[PDB]
């Protein structure tokens, strides 16, 4: 579990906000496949139904679901049926998808091994993708807390994203 | 306690969206 090759950034936001938010990095981002981070069950299915008012298909996977269920999700999401993913935490989530070049934290975790578990990739070599956190002015404690818990460095949001960081 | 999200209660159509130097959202 390594961070070296994710290119990690973050966006301050509203939590009010959040969803016309996420709305616009779908337009700015070259998404190939997606993976959006929620923090409790509720907020995954919620936001699930958001993302498909706007027109996107959504998938979705929480810890109250049956583990029978998360397979067929989990499968047909790496076939590359649906290019989206929403889901909270999960101690045995899976293997990762080679075709997620964009992971988002939609809301930010608060202990430093949850966002290696989000973040984090199998070996440093090979694959190439970016990281978004959204975070509200309350987050911002737990956002230096967790670089430096970490080592690593999580830059603001630039301009424009170069395509060879994640594409 | 699982409360209702804010962002599940405004318009999620809304056109625009930017980024400034800090990093802070435009809606």
């Amino acid at each position: 579990l390594t961070l070296k090759g994710v290119t990690q950034y973050y966006a301050f936001v509203q939590e009010r906000q959040k969803v016309h938010c996420l709305n616009t990095l779908f337009s700015k981002l070259q998404i190939n496949q997606s993976i959006i981070f929620c923090n409790s069950t509720q907020r995954v299915e919620l936001l699930a139904k958001k993302i498909t008012e706007l027109g996107y298909c959504c998938y979705y996977i929480h810890a109250k679901m049956a583990q029978a269920h998360r397979n067929r999700v989990f499968h047909d999401f790496r076939q590359g049926l649906c290019r989206n993913l929403v889901c909270s935490d999960l101690f045995t989530r899976g293997i990762d998808v080679q075709a997620v070049n964009v992971v988002i934290n939609f809301d930010f975790p608060r202990m430093a091994e949850t966002y290696l578990h989000r973040i984090g990739r199998s070996g440093r070599f090979g694959h190439l993708g970016i990281a978004i956190n959204l975070i509200t002015y309350e987050d911002r404690f737990d956002l230096h807390r967790i670089e430096k818990e970490l080592g690593t460095e999580i830059k603001p949001i630039p301009k424009v994203i170069d395509p060879a960081l994640y594409v | 306690d699982e409360n209702l999200p804010e962002w599940a209660i405004e318009n999620p159509s809304k056109l625009g969206g930017s980024f400034d130097a800090s990093g802070a959202f435009h809606g």
